[PDB]
C-alpha cells in the first residue's frame, strides 16, 4: 500500500536524491581504506574494525577481495551489500572472459557495477546499495589504474584517494605528499602508513589493526599479494624512525 | 516490481517531479555548444582536477557515433546509463534500415526514453540535460538540446549547466553572423564563453570540437592554451 | 548388468556386478552400482550410469533432508514413493532400473523401480541385462526366511550366473547386506574373474622416442 | 558420428608420483585437415590438467564454460580446486545438457592440491565419472589406444618411464586411425614441474 | 476523512465512500430519459453543447441491433463498457448464432463493474446507463449505478435535474404500455423538458431519440431525423 | 481509529475492524428470513421498492445458486451479485469432477473460504453481505446454513439477517419448525416478514418466497403464485 | 488474491546513515535467551538456555540446537520460528553443494549462503529483516570453525561468543578464560559455566542444550551427558 | 514504544517485538471459549466448552474439534473462519506426506508445516499473521499418545497437558499441579483431569450436552468425538 511506503528513488524538491546522500554517510561511519598508485605497482591499504581478542581472522583479509587475476577492490560501506557486490564484480568479470577470451579491462568492470548501483537509484522502490569501493588493477591497454566507485553509481580514477572514516583529513595528506611522476611503491607504501596514522585515533598503527594489500606485474602475471604482519610491522617501525629523525632534527 | 506513479500531476497542474529533475541539471557543471559553418564546436567547464584524480575518466564528451557526439549536464551517472543506451540505438538503427544515424533521430530517441522514465510508474526521472551535435549526410550542421521532461528543440547556440541563463545571454550577444568562421573564430567564440564561465581557470575549461567531416577530436591541453592565448591577445587587442 | 535382492530373515542383502560397458567394449573393470540412499536403505542400479548415479543422488538428497526434518531413520517406501514419481514425470527418458532395499521400523523391505515409473515389492527382485540367469538361480534355489549366510552365497550365485552367461556384465561381484542392528557393505565381496600375468616384458628403455619440441615449467 | 566429424583422441596414465595426459594435434572437418595445432589439454590450474577430445566445438564450449565455473569457485573458496571435486563439477555440466548432449567425452588428469597423489579420470557426453588407477583414453581410436594402455601399463612407473609408455601408446594408436593423427603433444606433471614436449609423428 | 481515500476501505458507517463519490459522477452529467410500450422502447437523451461553436457529444451509443446504451456520467468510462457490451454481444451471436438476452448482458455488465469496486488500486466505474432492448421476452430498459447494482425499470433518468423526470414519468407510467410509438417518445421528450432549464427549450441540436421494437432495429435518430418527433408537441407550460 | 484502515491489521483490543464495519452494511440492509420445515427450506425476502418504476425482480435477493441451491441475500446487493457467482460455479465444479450434486455443507464451506480470503489481505476489501444457503435432498435431508461477512458458516434451524434480524428470530423460535409441514411454514415466513417490516421507517415491500423441499422434488423453485398471496392474505390478516 | 505482496523495501537508510529495521531486529538477538559458543582445539562447543515456562511443556520435542549436515550445527538467540526458516533453508543449500559437487559443504561457505538469505530479507520489499543471529559450527579439513551472523547478515568466525541476554558479561567471562590452548574440549565445562553465569534458579540436564562438533561430526549431546557435565561442573 | 507503523503492520519495533503478532495472541481469547488438553500413558484426550446462543443454531454444526486425518484430531480456539481455513489447510499437507513419502503424517510433522505457514504470514506483510490456535492429538510408535499446540506467531512444541482460549494462565496452574503428582493417568483418569480442570476453570460444573471430549487411544488408533451419553458416563463419575 502507498502509505506504508519509502520513496528511495523520488527527487528532493532540492533535486538531490536523499536516500542515496544518507548512504553516502553511512561510509563515512566505516573504517578508513585508502589506495594509492605508483609506477611499478598500485596498492589499497584499509583499517581493521571491531579487533576484538577472539576473532580468528582466519579470511585472509576481510576488507580485501580479488575480483580478478588482474583485479582486486577494498570496501567501506553495509558488509552485506559488499558481500553481494563482489560476487557480482567476480560474475562479471568471469562473463567478459568466457563471451572474449581476455580479461576484463578495469574501467568495465566499474561501470558494469556503477549500472548496477545507479539502477536501484533510478528504479524498483527498493534500498540503494550503501557501499563504496575503490578498486586496484592492472590492464593491457591503460596499465596500472585506481578507481572509486560510490553508492550513487558515479566512479572516479584517482591515483591515490581515501573512502573511510577521516576521508578528508587522509586526503589532504595525500595531495600535499604524494609526488605526481615519481613512482617506487616503496615510497607509496611509506605515505599510505603515514596517511594510517593521522586517519587512525589509536596511536602506534598496530599491524593487526591494519591491512595492506600491493598489486604489482611480475612476469606478466600480476600478482596481488597481501603484505604479511611482519611485513605490515617493519613498516609501521620504518615511519617512527621517520618520525623519531625529525624528533632528532627539532 | 514497484507498480505506482512517481511523477503525478500537482494541483497548479504542473509534473512537480520534473521541475525537481531539472533542479538537478542546474546544479550540474556548465556545458557550451556553438554550431561552426563547418565544424560543430561543443565544451564543457568546471573539471575541478583535484591533481590525483584522472581527468580521461571523467570526461563530459562522449561520441554516440562518427556522425555525432554529446555533452551532458546534470547528475553524472544518469547521464552514463543515456549515453550508452544511445550507442546501442545508433548501432541498432545500422542493423535496421542500413544508414547512418540522422542527428535528428538520435536526440528523438534520448528525448523518447526522457519522457518515458516520466510517463512510467515506479521509475524517477532522468536529471540529465543534454547537447548533441553532429553533421547529416547533407554535412549541415546540426545541435540540439534535450530537456529533462524530454523535449528536443534545435539550436546554433546554447549552453546547459550551472549559471545557464549568464553564458546564454553571452552567447546570444556574443554571436556572430557567419558563425564567427575560420574553425578557430568558432572555437574562440566557446573559448570566450569559457571565459565567460564562472571559474575562468582557462586549463580547466576542456572542449572538444568536431569537424563535422572527420572524426571528434579532444583539444589537447596545449593545444587547448594556445586557442585561450588567441582569447588573451583579442583581450589585448580590445584593450 | 546384473543386480539382486534378497529378503533374508533378518534383513536384506543387495548384490551387483562391476563392469560399465559403452558399445562393445568395457569403459570400467570396477563400477559401483550399489549406492547410499541412507544409512538404513542403499539401492543398485542398472542402465544408463549417468541416469543411474544423479536419480539416486537426489533421493538421497531428499530423504537426508527428509531425516533431519523427521528426526527419525527414513522409510524405503518414501525412497520408493519419491523414486516413482520422479521416473514416471520423465516418461522412460530417465532410463535407472532399481532395486531398493531397507531395513526400517516396519521391517526389512525389497522394491524392484523400473524406469517408466512402476514399482513391485517382492521377496527377491533381479534387474539388469543378466537378470534374467539371476532369476533362474533365485526361482531354483530361494527358500523364505534364510540366515544370513545362506542369503549372501545366494545373492552372489545369482549375480555369478549373470556375469558368466552375459557378456554385458562382468568383473568382481559387489556385495552389501543390510540388517536393522547392522549395515555391511563388501565393495570386492568375491573376484571371481582375474586377468592373467603378461609372459613378455614390452617397458620401452628411455630414448626409444622421437621429441621434436621440449619445454618445461618451473612449479611453486 | 558427431563424434567422429572433427576426430580426435586422448589418453592419460597414472605414475609413482606424476600424471601424464596426451592428445593428438589435428584439427580437421571429415577427411580434410585444417590445422595441426588444436588444443586439447587445456590446463585447469597449477597440477590439473582436463583433455577433451569430441567435437571441436564442445571441445571449446565445454573447456571455457569449465573455467568460469573453476574461477568463480576458486575466488569464492580460496583453495585450488581438488582433482576429484573438478570431476563432479564437469559432471554437473556434462549432465545438465543431458537431453541434448555436448559431444565431448573429458579426460582429467591432475596431482592433489596439498598432498600429491595423482588422480585420473574419464566422463561420458552425459556425466558418468569413472575415476581409474591406470589409464584413461576418450577418442575415436579408443580401442586402439586401450589395447596398447592394456599391454603397455606398468603399476608403477617413474616420471621418464611414463612419458615412454604413454608416448608409444599414443603414436602407436593414433597411426591406426585415419580421422586422427598429426602430432601428439604429452604434458606431464610432477610436484617439482610440468614438462610439455611434442612428438615425432607420421604427418599423413 | 481517511475512510474516503479508497474502495477497500469501508467507513465505520459500514459505507464504501469512493462508491459515493462516483455515485456523484452521474450526476454531473447530461439528463437521459428511457421508457418501454408493450412493443417497442425509447430512449430520449439530451445532449449538452460545451459551446456554439461546438457540436453536441453524442449520448446514445448502438451495442447491437437489439440493443442501445444511453451514457450520463463520465464518457471515458462508457466507450470502455460499451466496447465490452459491443463485444459480449457480438461473441452471442458468433457462437450461439442468436441474440443475446438484454437480462443477460445486464449481468454481465455488473460483474465487470464489481471487481474494480473491491479490489485495491483500481477505481470504480463512474458512468449511468440506461440499456435498451428487444428479446423474446419484449422490450426492456436497465439502469446501471456505479455500485454495480443494475435494475430493471419500466421507465427511467439518470444524471442532473433527472428528479422532475422521473416525478413526470413516475405520474404517467401507466399510459405507457398502450401507446404508439411518437407517443411513447413524446411522454420521454416531454420528460426531458422537465428535465431541462425553463428558460431553455427542446430543439433538434438538444435532442437525441434512439428507438428498438419488434420490427425496427435500434436506430440513433438525431438532428432532422428528430424533427418530426419533436413536431405536435404541446407548449411547455412554464 | 488508524488500526481501522486496513483488514490485514489487527487492533491492540484484538479484532480486525474492517470485518466488523462491513457487517454494519449487512445490518443496513433489510431482513430476509428462512427456515428448515420437516420437508425441505423457505427462504422469505423483504425488498422495500425504493422507486414505483422498477419492474418488480428488480435487484430480486433470493438467487438459484444450483438446481437444488437457492440463497437469500442482505448486504450490498452487488457484492451479493459477485458472491452467487462463486457459488454457482463451485457447485458446477463439483458436479463436473466427482459427478454428484454438490452437498450443501460443502457448497456453504467453499463459499465461506472465499469470504475469509478477503478479510486476510490488505489489497481486497472484506465482502459485504450475509447470504443464506438451503438445500433438500432425499439422502442428506433438509440443511439450511447462514455464512456471514467474517467467512462463519453454521447450520441454522431458523435465522434472519439485516435490520430485524432480532426481531424476526424471536418471532421464529415460536415457531415449531422441526415438524411443521413447509406448505405450512410459508404462512409463517410471510407473517415474520409483515411484522419486521418497520411499515412506516421503509416504504412499501414486496415479499420474495422461495420453496426447496420434497414438494419441489429437490430443486429450489420461486414459491407459485397460488400458493403465494394467500399467504400475503393470512400475514396481513394475522398482523391486523 | 493480492499475489506477491509488497514490492518496496521495509528497510530504508537513515539520515545518519544507519539501518533503522535491522538495529531493532538485533534488539530481538539481545533480548534472546543466552546463547554461547567455544571453539576448541579439537571442537566447537555450541551450549545454549532452554528454560520451557512450564512442566506440562515437552523439552524433548523441540531442539534449539540442530543439525544443518553431518558436520555442521547451529545455535540460535532470537525469535524461534525464523530459526526453524532458516535452519530448513541451510540444510537445502548444504545438501545441493553436495549434489553439485559431491564433497560436505565448507564450514565458512554454509554460512555465506546463509548470511546472503538473511541479507535478502532486508534489501527486499514487504519482508521484515530475521530476528535472529546464528552460532554456526563446522568440522571442515579437521580445523573446527565457529561463526556468527548477524540478522543484517554480517558474517564473522569466533573462538568464542555469546549472544542473548548477558552477552556482554558473558563475553567477558569467556574473555577471563578462552585461553585456546585447550586441546581436549573441556571447554565443554566452560561453555555450561558462562551460561551458569547468566543461568537462573538452576542448571540441569533439561535446562540446558550443548550439541558439539569433533573430528567425528556434529553430535547433540545426550541429556545424560549433559547432566554428566552439569554434574561436577567445578 | 513505537517507531513509524511498527504496531500497524507486522514490522519490528524499538525493543525488537512484533506487536502485530502480540495482537493475535489476544485475538484467540477474543472468541469467548476454553479448551484443554491430556496426555496419558495410553490415550490423549482434548476438550472444548460448546455454547449454543440461540437454539436455532443446530448443535452438530457448532463444533471447535476436526479431523485433520483419521489417526490425528484437532481442537481450534480463535476467530471460528480462521480456524477452519487453517483446518483446511492442515487437512490438505498430511494428504500431500502421504502421497509424497507413502506413510501418514507424524504429529510432531503437521505442526511444524502449520507453524511455518503461520511464520511467513508474519515476514511478509499483506497477510494478516491469523488469530486460531490448533492443538493436535494423535498416537504415533515409539512416541506414544502426543499433543501439539501450535501459537499464531509459529511457535510450536510438543506438550503433555496444555490449554487454550480465555482462561488459561489458571488452566495451566491447575493442571501443572495435577501434572506434578499425575503418575501416568489411565483413560478415565484423563478425561476426569481434562473435565475437571475446565470446571474448575470455568467455574461453571458444566452438564454433558456443554461441553465436547475428541480422544485418541492406543488400542484404538483413530480419534474419535466422544457422543453427549459417553461424555454424560465420565461427568457423573467425576460429579460422585
Ligand atoms: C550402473 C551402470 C554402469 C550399469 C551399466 C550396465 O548396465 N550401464 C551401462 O553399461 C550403460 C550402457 C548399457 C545400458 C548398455 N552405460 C555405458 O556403457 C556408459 C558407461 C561407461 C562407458 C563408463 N555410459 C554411456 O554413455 O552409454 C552410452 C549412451 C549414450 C547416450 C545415451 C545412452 C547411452
Amino acid at each position: 500500500s502507498r502509505r506504508y511506503d519509502s520513496r528511495t528513488t523520488i527527487f528532493s524538491p532540492e533535486g538531490r536524491l536523499y536516500q542515496v546522500e544518507y548512504a553516502m554517510e553511512a561510509i563515512g561511519h566505516a573504517g578508513t581504506c585508502l589506495g594509492i598508485l605508483a609506477n611499478d605497482g598500485v596498492l589499497l591499504a584499509a583499517e581493521r574494525r571491531n579487533i576484538h581478542k577472539l576473532l580468528d581472522e582466519v579470511f585472509f583479509s576481510e576488507k580485501i577481495y580479488k575480483l580478478n587475476e588482474d583485479m582486486a577492490c577494498s570496501v567501506a560501506g553495509i558488509t552485506s551489500d559488499a558481500n553481494v557486490l563482489t560476487n557480482e564484480l567476480r560474475l562479471i568479470a568471469q562473463r567478459y572472459l568466457l563471451q572474449y577470451q581476455e580479461p576484463i579491462p578495469c574501467e568495465q568492470l566499474v561501470t558494469a557495477l556503477c549500472d548496477i548501483k545507479q539502477a536501484y537509484t533510478q528504479f524498483g522502490g527498493k534500498r540503494p546499495f550503501g557501499v563504496s569501493l575503490l578498486y586496484i588493477g592492472w590492464d593491457k591497454h591503460y596499465g596500472f589504474q585506481l578507481y572509486q566507485s560510490d553508492p550513487s553509481g558515479n566512479y572516479g580514477g584517482w591515483k591515490a584517494t581515501c573512502i573511510g572514516n577521516n576521508s578528508a583529513a587522509a586526503v589532504s595528506m595525500l595531495k600535499q605528499d604524494y609526488k605526481e611522476g615519481e613512482m617506487t611503491l616503496k615510497s607509496a607504501l611509506a605515505l599510505a602508513i603515514k596517511v594510517l596514522n593521522k586517519t587512525m585515533d589509536v596511536s602506534k598503527l598496530s599491524a593487526e589493526k591494519v591491512e595492506i594489500a600491493t598489486l604489482t606485474r611480475e612476469n606478466g602475471k600480476t600478482v596481488i599479494r597481501v603484505l604479511k604482519q611482519k611485513e605490515v610491522e617493519q613498516l609501521i617501525k620504518k615511519h617512527e624512525e621517520e618520525e623519531a629523525k625529525a624528533e632528532r632534527e627539532k | 516490481s514497484y507498480d505506482r506513479a512517481i511523477t503525478v500531476f500537482s494541483p497548479d497542474g504542473h509534473l512537480f517531479q520534473v521541475e525537481y529533475a531539472q533542479e538537478a541539471v542546474k546544479k550540474g557543471s556548465t556545458a557550451v555548444g556553438v554550431r561552426g559553418r563547418d565544424i560543430v564546436v561543443l565544451g564543457v567547464e568546471k573539471k575541478s582536477v583535484a591533481k590525483l584524480q584522472d581527468e580521461r575518466t571523467v570526461r563530459k564528451i562522449c561520441a554516440l557515433d562518427d556522425n555525432v557526439c554529446m555533452a551532458f549536464a546534470g547528475l553524472t551517472a544518469d547521464a552514463r546509463i543515456v549515453i550508452n543506451r544511445a550507442r546501442v540505438e545508433c548501432q541498432s538503427h545500422r542493423l535496421t534500415v542500413e544508414d547512418p544515424v540522422t542527428v535528428e533521430y538520435i536526440t528523438r530517441y534520448i528525448a523518447s526514453l526522457k519522457q518515458r522514465y516520466t510517463q512510467s510508474n515506479g521509475r524517477r526521472p532522468f536529471g540529465i540535460s543534454a547537447l548533441i551535435v553532429g553533421f547529416d549526410f547533407d554535412g549541415t550542421p546540426r545541435l540540439y538540446q534535450t530537456d529533462p521532461s524530454g523535449t528536443y528543440h534545435a539550436w546554433k547556440a546554447n549552453a546547459i549547466g550551472r549559471g545557464a541563463k549568464s553564458v546564454r545571454e553571452f552567447l546570444e550577444k556574443n554571436y556572430t553572423d557567419e558563425a564567427i568562421e575560420t574553425d578557430d573564430l568558432t572555437i574562440k567564440l566557446v573559448i570566450k564563453a569559457l571565459l565567460e564561465v564562472v571559474q575562468s581557470g582557462g586549463k580547466n575549461i576542456e572542449l572538444a570540437v568536431m569537424r563535422r567531416d572527420q572524426s571528434l577530436k579532444i583539444l589537447n591541453p596545449e593545444e587547448i592554451e594556445k586557442y585561450v592565448a588567441e582569447i588573451e591577445k583579442e583581450k589585448e587587442e580590445n584593450e | 548388468t546384473t543386480i539382486a535382492g534378497v529378503v533374508y530373515k533378518d534383513g536384506i542383502v543387495l548384490g551387483a556386478d562391476t563392469r560399465a560397458t559403452e558399445g562393445m567394449v568395457v569403459a570400467d573393470k570396477n563400477c559401483s552400482k550399489i549406492h547410499f540412499i541412507s544409512p538404513n536403505i542403499y539401492c543398485c542400479g542398472a542402465g544408463t550410469a549417468a541416469d543411474t548415479d544423479m536419480t539416486t543422488q537426489l533421493i538421497s538428497s531428499n530423504l537426508e533432508l527428509h531425516s533431519l526434518s523427521t528426526g527419525r531413520l527414513p522409510r524405503v517406501v518414501t525412497a520408493n514413493r519419491m523414486l516413482k514419481q520422479m521416473l514416471f514425470r520423465y516418461q522412460g527418458y530417465i532410463g535407472a532400473a532399481l532395486v531398493l532395499g531397507g531395513v526400517d521400523v516396519t521391517g526389512p523391505h525389497l522394491y524392484s523401480i523400473y524406469p517408466h515409473g512402476s514399482t513391485d515389492k517382492l521377496p527377491y527382485v533381479t534387474m539388469g541385462s543378466g537378470s534374467l540367469a539371476a532369476m533362474a538361480v533365485f526361482e531354483d534355489k530361494f527358500r523364505p526366511d534364510m540366515e544370513e549366510e545362506e542369503a549372501k552365497n545366494l545373492v552372489s550365485e545369482a549375480i555369478a550366473a549373470g556375469i558368466f552367461n552375459d557378456l554385458g556384465s562382468g568383473s568382481n561381484i559387489d556385495l552389501c547386506v543390510i540388517s536393522k542392528n547392522k549395515l555391511d557393505f563388501l565393495r570386492p565381496y568375491t573376484v571371481p574373474n582375474k586377468k592373467g600375468t603378461r609372459l613378455g616384458r614390452y617397458r620401452c628403455e628411455k630414448g626409444t622416442t622421437a621429441v621434436l619440441t621440449e619445454k618445461i615449467t618451473p612449479l611453486e | 558420428s558427431i563424434m567422429s566429424y572433427n576426430g580426435g583422441a586422448v589418453m592419460a596414465m597414472k605414475g609413482k608420483n606424476c600424471v601424464a595426459i596426451a592428445a593428438d594435434r589435428r584439427f580437421g572437418i571429415q577427411a580434410q585437415m585444417v590445422t595441426t595445432d588444436f588444443q586439447k589439454i587445456f590446463p585447469m590450474g597449477d597440477r590439473l590438467y582436463i583433455g577433451l577430445a569430441g567435437l571441436a566445438t564442445d571441445v571449446q564450449t565445454v573447456a571455457q564454460r569449465l573455467k568460469f565455473r573453476l574461477n568463480l569457485y576458486e575466488l569464492k573458496e580460496g583453495r585450488q580446486i581438488k582433482p576429484y571435486t573438478l570431476m563432479s563439477m564437469v559432471a554437473n555440466l556434462l549432465y545438465e545438457k543431458r537431453f541434448g548432449p555436448y559431444y565431448t567425452e573429458p579426460v582429467i588428469a591432475g596431482l592433489d592440491p596439498k598432498t600429491f597423489k595423482p588422480f585420473i579420470c574419464s566422463l561420458d557426453l552425459i556425466g558418468c565419472p569413472m575415476v581409474t588407477d591406470d589409464f584413461v583414453v576418450s577418442g575415436t581410436c579408443a580401442e586402439q589406444m586401450y589395447g596398447m594402455c592394456e599391454s603397455l601399463w606398468e603399476p608403477n612407473m617413474d616420471p621418464d618411464h611414463l612419458f615412454e609408455t604413454i608416448s608409444q601408446a599414443m603414436l602407436n594408436a593414433v597411426d591406426r586411425d585415419a580421422v586422427s593423427g598429426m602430432g601428439v603433444i604429452v604434458h606431464i606433471i610432477e610436484k617439482d614441474k610440468i614438462t610439455t614436449r611434442t612428438l615425432k609423428a607420421r604427418m599423413d | 476523512n481517511q475512510y474516503d481515500n479508497d474502495v477497500t476501505v469501508w467507513s465505520p458507517q459500514g459505507r464504501i465512500h469512493q462508491i459515493e463519490y462516483a455515485m456523484e459522477a452521474v450526476k454531473q452529467g447530461s439528463a437521459t430519459v428511457g421508457l418501454k410500450s408493450k412493443t417497442h422502447a425509447v430512449l430520449v437523451a439530451l445532449k449538452r453543447a460545451q459551446s456554439e461553436l461546438a457540436a453536441h457529444q453524442k449520448k446514445i451509443l448502438h451495442v447491437d441491433n437489439h440493443i442501445g446504451i444511453s451514457i450520463a456520467g463520465l464518457t471515458a468510462d462508457a466507450r470502455l463498457l460499451c466496447n465490452f457490451m459491443r463485444q459480449e454481444c457480438l461473441d452471442s451471436r458468433f457462437v450461439f448464432d442468436r441474440p443475446l438476452p438484454v437480462s443477460r448482458l445486464v449481468s454481465l455488465i455488473g460483474s465487470k463493474t464489481q471487481i474494480p469496486t473491491q479490489r485495491y488500486g483500481r477505481r470504480p466505474y463512474g458512468v449511468g446507463l440506461l440499456i435498451a432492448g428487444y428479446d423474446d421476452m419484449g422490450p426492456h430498459i436497465f439502469q446501471t449505478c456505479p455500485s454495480a447494482n443494475y435494475f430493471d425499470c419500466r421507465a427511467m433518468s439518470i444524471g442532473a435535474r433527472s428528479q422532475s423526470a422521473r416525478t413526470y414519468l413516475e405520474r404517467h407510467m401507466s399510459e405507457f404500455m398502450e401507446c404508439n410509438l411518437n407517443e411513447l417518445v413524446k411522454h420521454g421528450l416531454r420528460a426531458l423538458r422537465e428535465t431541462l432549464p425553463a428558460e431553455q427549450d427542446l430543439t433538434t441540436k438538444n435532442v437525441s431519440i434512439g428507438i428498438v421494437g419488434k420490427d425496427l432495429e435500434f436506430t440513433i435518430y438525431d438532428d432532422d431525423d428528430v424533427s418530426p418527433f419533436l413536431e405536435g408537441l404541446e407548449e411547455r407550460p412554464q | 481509529t488508524g488500526y481501522d484502515l486496513s483488514a490485514s491489521t489487527f487492533s491492540p483490543d484484538g479484532r480486525v475492524f474492517q470485518v466488523e464495519y462491513a457487517m454494519k452494511a449487512v445490518e443496513n440492509s433489510s431482513t430476509a428470513i428462512g427456515i428448515r420445515c420437516k420437508d425441505g427450506v423457505v427462504f422469505g425476502v423483504e425488498k422495500l421498492v425504493l422507486s414505483k418504476l422498477y419492474e418488480e425482480g428488480s435487484n430480486k435477493r433470493l438467487f438459484n445458486v444450483d438446481r437444488h441451491v437457492g440463497m437469500a441475500v442482505a448486504g450490498l446487493l452487488a457484492d451479493a451479485r459477485s458472491l452467487a457467482d462463486i457459488a454457482r460455479e463451485e457447485a458446477s465444479n463439483f458436479r463436473s469432477n466427482f459427478g454428484y450434486n454438490i452437498p450443501l455443507k460443502h457448497l456453504a464451506d467453499r463459499v465461506a473460504m472465499y469470504v475469509h480470503a478477503y478479510t486476510l489481505y490488505s489489497a481486497v476489501r472484506p465482502f459485504g453481505c450475509s447470504f443464506m444457503l438451503g438445500s433438500y435432498s432425499v439422502n442428506d435431508g433438509a440443511q439450511l446454513y447462514m455464512i456471514d461477512p467474517s467467512g462463519v458458516s453454521y447450520g441454522y434451524w431458523g435465522c434472519a439477517i439485516g435490520k430485524a434480524r432480532q426481531a424476526a428470530k424471536t418471532e421464529i423460535e415460536k415457531l415449531q419448525m422441526k415438524e411443521m409441514t413447509c406448505r405450512d411454514i410459508v404462512k409463517e415466513v410471510a407473517k415474520i416478514i409483515y411484522i419486521v417490516h418497520d411499515e412506516v421507517k421503509d416504504k412499501a415491500f414486496e415479499l420474495e418466497l422461495s420453496w426447496v423441499g420434497e414438494l419441489t422434488n429437490g430443486r429450489h423453485e420461486i414459491v407459485p403464485k397460488d400458493i403465494r398471496e394467500e399467504a400475503e392474505k393470512y400475514a396481513k390478516e394475522s398482523l391486523k | 488474491m493480492a499475489e506477491r505482496g509488497y514490492s518496496f523495501s521495509l528497510t530504508t537508510f537513515s539520515p545518519s546513515g544507519k539501518l533503522v529495521q535491522i538495529e531493532y531486529a538485533l534488539a530481538a538477538v539481545a533480548g534472546g535467551a543466552p546463547s554461547v559458543g567455544i571453539k576448541a582445539a579439537n571442537g566447537v562447543v555450541l551450549a545454549t538456555e532452554k528454560k520451557q515456562k512450564s512442566i506440562l511443556y515437552d523439552e524433548r520435542s523441540v531442539h534449539k540446537v540442530e543439525p544443518i549436515t553431518k558436520h555442521i550445527g547451529l545455535v540460535y538467540s532470537g525469535m524461534g520460528p525464523d530459526y526453524r526458516v532458516l535452519v530448513h533453508r541451510a540444510r537445502k543449500l548444504a545438501q545441493q553443494y553436495y549434489l553439485v559437487y559431491q564433497e560436505p559443504i565448507p564450514t565458512a561457505q554454509l554460512v555465506q549462503r546463509v548470511a546472503s538469505v538473511m541479507q535478502e530479507y532486508t534489501q527486499s520489499g514487504g519482508v521484515r529483516p530475521f530476528g535472529v543471529s546464528l552460532l554456526i559450527c563446522g568440522w571442515n579439513e579437521g580445523r573446527p570453525y565457529l561463526f556468527q551472523s548477524d540478522p543484517s547478515g554480517a558474517y564473522f568466525a569466533w573462538k568464542a561468543t555469546a549472544m542473548g541476554k548477558n552477552y556482554v558479561n558473558g563475553k567477558t567471562f569467556l574473555e577471563k578464560r578462552y585461553n585456546e590452548d585447550l586441546e581436549l574440549e573441556d571447554a565443554i565445562h566452560t561453555a555450561i559455566l558462562t551460561l551458569k553465569e547468566s543461568f537462573e534458579g538452576q542448571m540441569t540436564e533439561d535446562n540446558i542444550e550443548v550439541g558439539i562438533c569433533n573430528e567425528a561430526g556434529f553430535r547433540r549431546l545426550t541429556p545424560t551427558e549433559v547432566k554428566d557435565y552439569l554434574a561436577a561442573i567445578a | 514504544s513505537s517507531a513509524g507503523f511498527d504496531r500497524h503492520i507486522t514490522i519490528f519495533s524499538p525493543e525488537g517485538r512484533l506487536y502485530q503478532v502480540e495482537y493475535a495472541f489476544k485475538a484467540i481469547n477474543q472468541g469467548g471459549l476454553t479448551s484443554v488438553a491430556v496426555r496419558g500413558k495410553d490415550c490423549a484426550v482434548i476438550v472444548t466448552q460448546k455454547k449454543v446462543p440461540d437454539k436455532l443454531l443446530d448443535s452438530s454444526t457448532v463444533t471447535h474439534l476436526f479431523k485433520i486425518t483419521e489417526n490425528i484430531g484437532c481442537v481450534m480456539t480463535g476467530m471460528t473462519a480462521d480456524s477452519r481455513s487453517q483446518v483446511q489447510r492442515a487437512r490438505y499437507e498430511a494428504a500431500n506426506w502421504k502421497y509424497k513419502y507413502g506413510y501418514e503424517i507424524p504429529v510432531d510433522m503437521l505442526c511444524k508445516r502449520i507453524a511455518d505457514i503461520s511464520q511467513v504470514y508474519t515476514q511478509n506483510a499483506e497477510m494478516r499473521p491469523l488469530g486460531c490456535c490448533m492443538i493436535l492429538i494423535g498416537i504415533d510408535e515409539e512416541q506414544g499418545p502426543q499433543v501439539y499446540k501450535c501459537d499464531p506467531a509459529g511457535y510450536y512444541c510438543g506438550f503433555k497437558a496444555t490449554a487454550a482460549g480465555v482462561k488459561q494462565t489458571e488452566s495451566t496452574s491447575f493442571l501443572e499441579k495435577k501434572v506434578k503428582k499425575k503418575f501416568d493417568w489411565t483413560f478415565e483418569q484423563t478425561v476426569e483431569t481434562a473435565i475437571t480442570c475446565l470446571s474448575t476453570v470455568l467455574s461453571i460444573d458444566f452438564k454433558p450436552s456443554e461441553i465436547e471430549v475428541g480422544v485418541v487411544t492406543v488400542e484404538n488408533p483413530k480419534f474419535r468425538i466422544l457422543t453427549e451419553a459417553e461424555i454424560d458416563a465420565h461427568l457423573v463419575a467425576l460429579a460422585e
